[PDB]
């Protein structure tokens, strides 16, 4: 009973069992010339158990499952609420629990690639998007310089029509208007270049949302697929066979 | 079909279905010479907008200079109308919109059309606008940085502008040290002495000296240049450069027409005119250290070499130094307030709405905002809000109530929030804010927070280690919110106020009475404690950072806090035992830390990780560095100190001012300070911060800016070239690819850009002309470039006629970078503590997003090659002996005996490091042996056992010694396992393992400081916990040894005895 004790396992692998449990979840651990047992309550708060009384290790913990730890030490207004082999299809097979550990671990490892793929697509897309955004400010700036140019030429060219005029009246002004015509339909091209970027930007940001959307639907399954796979590996280690595991995994 | 039970997979298809098949090289993308095209066409048309308003397009060659183009433009503008409206071409300058969307005026008209980063191929002509042409060489700065400087000027944030103006304090203060004893101290900034930490010498180095003497060689030149004269000395190891310079002159100028005394007077006039160079690279011996203390000497001893120094005239040196010439830039708490300790209310925070949330309604049921206050760890019960308006348009208009009084908020307090899905608990996004601003002002009013996506390794809900601040990227969940406004901007208490409230809190404790259960808080011991406690406190002190402290031990520590001053090294543990949610305690802690005893830098660096965010603490930590941390020991740990900047709350802080100043005092620091900052500029967590800091550096670093601008330009050339090779020239033969490479590199823009410049791996080494015949693309799928340069030194011959270094686009170098750093630190730890294991921590430098440089080690081969070249006729099996046979073929005589010693010394070092760090499994193609017999590992992959993230108490052995290695270790004997040759080898490994076990605090902290960098292998502290098991820190060393012996026995299957 004191060796079994449910929560009594008997540092690093304690954290991974306390990882992602709620506020109040706990367990008890075992240098002996230091202290004896260690209550690891998550809020990870470590509380010593000295033995010289502790009447027993099980005696002290059942009291504080009912009652908080505030009266003992000021800033611990939290109880030992969650004292964490339940499901696992109850398979008392040993071999077939071992096969399921491969099955779920192939599914988990399959799922982690899909998650890793999409986190790259996401960040490439966040890059590709903002590259387009800057390009649009570049186009828009490019266009100002061309819009300024067709303006800049009108000031000087329509001075050089009126003054003189008769001196090559079309011989001059044809080849001034030709340049002006090339200038403005060039602007027409630049603008239609820019417009066409912005249509892609929304089509990119569309895909960007669709990546994130499926990341958030791959995540919750990935957490429980991992969590089920860990209890399937707990259930086994409750024959030792530390070395046999690796072929399944 | 009976293989598969006829069970089809309908979904599967192979009409191009992934980057599994031919699976390598994912860094993309980044655009090159023009918008949307990597490499501009060799003959291109460019619009030339004139002042008269005329557009003339003229075909230019891609590589044509602006002087060439202007000169032709004003010939071709004659044939267009309104020619009389143009001035002379000299009254004009080019400008255009660049790829960064700014309109860069092109002042340096020697630049080529391809090198301009033009976006659209067009140029506009204008008369030079700003009267200070000089002032608008922030292009230099913004080219070095990679974002244009003007981009800061239109930032609104008062902090950023306050950083930019205030940090100049440091820049001016640095330059003022440089031009103090010029030209000497300038030469000292440029060519700082490359020197070990210790003058004291290891016994194994000393024993190569025959009673403290080396044979040196001094070289000199006379007429015209090019004829050189040896002057081989035999000086004391611990004599200074000046003394070595005299001897060379003595022996140069002894003569049969010179009396003894006549020589002595010729020595004095000559002696002060020279200083010692290293032949073959820009290194020098510029101050009084023992020769042995300079790195070059100490390496020359180890490799069994005769140092080759040059006698260099000080004026031929002070020739080559320029004027650093600093220039202040264009850019040259208002009213009273209500102290935080006056505010008589709890904390509450109004969570309004998140907008841009992308979730499946079919998958997820309900979503909510989790929140919490933090200090690294949390000052209260973590609360949520209710699960209201699920998935579709989520809008809660709730005040969250946190059980903490506003006065008990610490200066370094931070709200860490996250939107989650529902036990289906699962984070969507996250983001944190500092509860105070950089001017100490408690944050009130309305705030909008653009969030960050959850990274790979995080299963947790909240992520408080993550960066404080909003996301720059707009298209992300913008969770906006409101903070309680108290009819006055609430500021944080002064230190003078905290001192008084502390000094009161003390005297108030002095009258608390007889019995106090939960003594924990206060001592009840008086001036006399018990000896058993004072023994227990040093036991706590010794325990590493990751051995978490109990609530008992915490309180025990916090009570005896005043005795804890006698054991300074406890401070990290003490600080973690403060109740930061009790200002009474925190006020008292500020008084201890104010005048706490300085501690050693390797212990004070713990205080700059994410578990110690308080300004007062981090101050003390930088105070520790300013005292002890030498310029040598700084650059050892520079990677860790740049990463630790991320955990500072504000731009403007004591650490940034420390590092910045050092970088401007020492150009070897500056050089790597630039490149680690520049490396991370792609990462939007820090783009803003590091740009600002890189501006500060670039503006104050003197002429090295112009050197860095060449290095930068040379890397960008290579980044394109490889990016072309990895996209369009994939699915080609090497033959075809290499024909493309050599074509490109011969063009003049490549010939200009890749030739005369400094290696970023070590700016001592110059890179001269490219030797293209020895330049080539490697066989790797990533298309790395094997690049080769002529060492243009005077004494190329004496050091290496060819420098050569690998450039690898598409592979994240910073994991390798760190392990190679850890190896370099393990080596120094062993060797400086007298035991000569020989690691080869080759050079590696990441310069960007999965782009970097790797030192070539000449004359070394993969075990695989050793076996390929030694494979006999018909392809049956490879011989175990061929390594041994190949090593003998290179080392014959007494040389053989020494080669095995080296092999066995390098095999023992690399076994222990590898096992401890848990680096990727070792095998034939990632292990390398050199002609002289030293072995070393390459391509480390994942350091702290990142493949345990699938399944994982594996405590793996990555270097497993096949027979091949043991044959070589024990000369040739059958059953190698049982010789004295191997007994030795084992005892090297045990002594090595115990050395790294007694320096475990350091290595923990190095990894702790690297959490900042988003390395998937370092996501949070229990990643770093692997190094505890592998070192066995919870056990006693006698068990630890046996643990290692055990761990080693089972991997090798027999051979590891009691001893
Ligand atoms: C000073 O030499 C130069 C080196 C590189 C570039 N881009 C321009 C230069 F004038």
């Amino acid at each position: 009973s004191l060796q079994d004790a449910e929560w009594y396992w008997g540092r690093e692998e304690v954290n991974e069992k306390l990882r992602d449990t709620a506020d109040g979840t706990f367990l008890v651990r075992d240098t002996k010339m230091h202290g004896d047992y260690t209550l690891t309550l998550r809020k990870n708060k470590l509380i010593k158990i000295f033995h010289r009384k502790y009447s027993s290790v099980v005696e002290l913990i059942n009291h504080y499952r009912n009652e908080s730890l505030a009266q003992y030490n000021p800033k611990l207004d939290v109880k030992l609420l969650y004292p964490v082999q339940d499901q696992v299809v109850k398979e008392d097979n040993i071999e077939a629990v071992g096969k399921k550990l491969h099955e779920y671990n192939t599914q988990f490892q399959e799922k982690s690639r899909e998650y890793d793929r999409l986190y790259e697509e996401y960040t490439r897309t966040s890059q590709e998007i903002q590259m387009k955004r800057t390009a649009i400010e570049a186009f828009n700036e490019t266009i100002k310089i061309f819009e300024e140019q067709c303006q800049t030429q009108e000031r000087y060219s329509k001075e050089y029509i009126e003054k003189f005029k008769r001196e090559g009246n079309e011989k001059e002004i044809q080849r001034i208007m030709h340049n002006y015509d090339k200038l403005k339909s060039r602007i027409s091209e630049i603008i239609d270049s820019r417009r066409r970027l912005e249509e892609d930007l929304k089509k990119q940001a569309a895909e960007y949302r669709e990546i994130d959307k499926r990341m958030n639907s791959i995540k919750p399954d990935l957490i429980q697929l991992r969590k089920t796979r860990d209890q399937y590996l707990m259930w086994l280690t409750q024959g030792v066979r530390q070395k046999k595991l690796n072929e399944w995994l | 079909m009976s293989y598969y039970h006829h069970h089809h997979h309908h979904d599967y298809d192979i009409p191009t279905t992934f980057q599994g098949a031919m699976g390598s090289m994912p860094p993309r993308p980044s655009s090159g010479e023009l918008w949307g095209i990597h490499l501009m066409p060799p003959r291109i048309l460019v619009e030339c907008l004139l002042p008269n308003g005329m557009i003339v397009t003229l075909e230019c060659l891609r590589e044509a200079t602006l002087i060439t183009i202007k000169h032709e433009l004003f010939k071709e503008a004659r044939k267009y109308p309104l020619h009389q409206l143009l001035q002379d071409e000299s009254s004009y300058i080019f400008v255009s919109v660049t790829q960064e969307a700014e309109r860069e005026e092109f002042f340096d008209e020697t630049r080529r059309l391809c090198d301009l980063r033009l976006f659209q191929p067009f140029l506009k002509v204008i008369e030079p606008v700003g009267n200070r042409e000089e002032k608008i060489l922030n292009r230099e700065i913004g080219f070095a940085i990679g974002m244009p400087v003007c981009e800061f000027d239109m930032v609104k944030d008062p902090e950023v502008q306050d950083f930019r103006r205030n940090i100049l304090n440091v820049c001016k203060e640095a330059v003022d040290l440089r031009d103090l004893n010029s030209p000497h101290s300038r030469a000292m900034y440029v060519y700082p002495p490359n020197v070990e930490s210790s003058p004291e010498l290891p016994k194994h180095i000393y024993n190569k000296l025959d009673k403290g003497q080396i044979i040196v060689v001094i070289w000199v030149i006379v007429s015209p240049n090019n004829d050189k004269q040896k002057y081989t000395l035999k000086i004391n190891h611990d004599c200074v450069p000046e003394q070595v310079i005299a001897e060379a002159i003595r022996k140069k100028t002894r003569s049969m027409l010179l009396s003894s005394e006549q020589l002595k007077l010729c020595v004095l006039e000559y002696q002060g005119k020279y200083i010692l160079k290293v032949c073959g690279c820009d290194e020098y011996f510029l101050e009084k250290y023992p020769l042995s203390q300079y790195k070059y000497i100490r390496s020359c001893i180890m490799l069994g070499r005769m140092p080759n120094l040059m006698l260099m005239a000080k004026e031929s040196l002070y020739s080559q130094l320029p004027m650093d010439c600093f220039t202040m830039p264009s850019y040259s708490g208002e009213t009273s307030t209500k102290s935080l300790w006056v505010i008589n209310s709890a904390l509450r925070i109004k969570i309004l709405c998140a907008t841009y949330v992308n979730v499946n309604i079919r998958d997820i049921d309900k979503i909510y905002v989790r929140t919490g206050i933090y200090h690294g760890g949390e000052p209260l019960c973590d609360n949520v809000n209710t699960q209201r308006v699920p998935c579709s348009n989520p809008r809660w208009n709730e005040w969250l109530n946190y059980d903490i009084y506003i006065p008990d908020l610490p200066r370094a307090a931070r709200l860490c929030l996250s939107i989650c899905s529902v036990e289906e608990h699962c984070p969507l996004a996250w983001g944190n804010i500092n509860l105070f601003d950089y001017t100490d002002t408690l944050v009130s009013g309305k705030m909008a927070l653009n969030l960050w996506p959850v990274p790979h390794g995080l299963e947790d809900l909240l992520n408080p280690i993550g960066v404080t601040g909003s996301n720059p990227n707009k298209e992300t969940p913008c969770l906006e919110l409101e903070f309680d406004w108290f009819s006055s901007v609430v500021k944080f208490p002064d230190m003078s106020v905290i001192e008084e409230h502390a000094n009161w809190s003390v005297s108030r404790e002095a009258g608390f009475s007889y019995s106090h259960a939960g003594l924990s808080n206060r001592l009840a011991r008086d001036n006399e404690l018990r000896e058993n406690d004072k023994e227990q406190l040093k036991a706590i002190s010794t325990r590493d950072p990751l051995s978490e402290i109990t609530e008992q031990e915490k309180d025990f520590l916090w009570s005896h806090r005043h005795y804890c001053v006698t054991i300074p090294e406890i401070l990290p543990k003490l600080l973690l035992s403060v109740k930061w949610n009790s200002r009474d305690e925190v006020a008292q802690m500020y008084c201890l830390v104010k005048d706490w005893p300085p501690i050693k830098p390797e212990q004070a660096m713990e205080l700059l990780d994410c578990n110690y965010p308080d300004p007062m603490v981090r101050g003390f930590a930088v105070r520790c560095l300013e005292k002890y941390l030498t310029d040598d020991k700084l650059s050892q740990y520079l990677i860790q100190l740049v990463q630790v900047l991320k955990y500072e709350q504000y731009l403007d802080n004591l650490l940034v001012r420390f590092l910045l100043k050092k970088a401007l005092t020492n150009q070897r620091i500056g050089h790597f300070f630039f490149w680690h900052l520049k490396s991370e500029m792609h990462n939007k967590t820090v783009s803003q911060r590091f740009g600002l800091l890189l501006e500060s550096y670039c503006r104050a670093c003197g002429m090295y800016l112009k050197h860095l601008n060449r290095q930068v330009e040379a890397m960008e050339k290579l980044i394109n070239l490889t990016d072309i090779l990895k996209q369009e020239k994939k699915d080609e033969t090497q033959k075809v690819q290499m024909k493309f490479l050599v074509e490109q590199m011969r063009r003049p823009d490549f010939m200009d850009a890749l030739q005369g410049f400094l290696s970023p791996l070590n700016p001592a080494h110059q890179l001269g002309n490219l030797r293209l015949e020895e330049c080539r693309i490697m066989s790797s799928a990533k298309r790395p470039l094997w690049l080769n340069w002529e060492n243009p030194d005077i004494m190329s011959e004496l050091l290496f006629q060819n420098n050569e270094i690998i450039f690898k686009n598409g592979d994240d170098l910073r994991q390798d970078m760190l392990t190679l750093q850890i190896i370099r630190i393990m080596e120094n730890i062993w060797q400086n503590q007298g035991l000569d294991l020989r690691m080869l921590p080759y050079g590696c430098l990441s310069i960007g997003d999965c782009v970097g440089l790797i030192e070539v080690v000449r004359n070394s081969h993969t075990i695989m090659q050793i076996q390929c070249k030694g494979g006999l006729k018909g392809a049956l099996q490879f011989n175990s002996h061929t390594l041994h046979q190949w090593l003998k073929d290179k080392n014959k005589g007494e040389i053989y005996d020494a080669a095995i010693d080296l092999f066995t010394r390098s095999c023992a070092g690399y076994c222990v490091a590898t096992f401890i760090l848990g680096i990727g499994d070792r095998h034939n193609s990632n292990i390398m042996v050199k002609d002289d017999g030293q072995l070393f590992h390459i391509d480390f992959g994942h350091f702290l056992d990142h493949k345990k993230k699938k399944f994982g108490k594996r405590e793996r052995v990555p270097f497993v010694l096949t027979q091949d290695f043991l044959i070589v270790i024990s000369k040739g004997a059958q059953e190698c396992t049982k010789t004295r040759e191997f007994e030795r080898f084992q005892e090297m490994c045990y002594k090595a393992y115990l050395a790294i076990r007694q320096h475990a605090n350091l290595f923990i902290n190095l990894f702790s400081m690297m959490l900042g960098s988003g390395m998937p292998e370092l996501q949070s502290f229990d990643d770093i916990a692997y190094i505890r098991k592998t070192l066995a820190l919870d056990k006693t060393e006698q068990e630890a040894l046996e643990y290692f012996m055990k761990q080693m026995n089972d991997a090798h299957h027999g051979g590891w005895t009691t001893k």
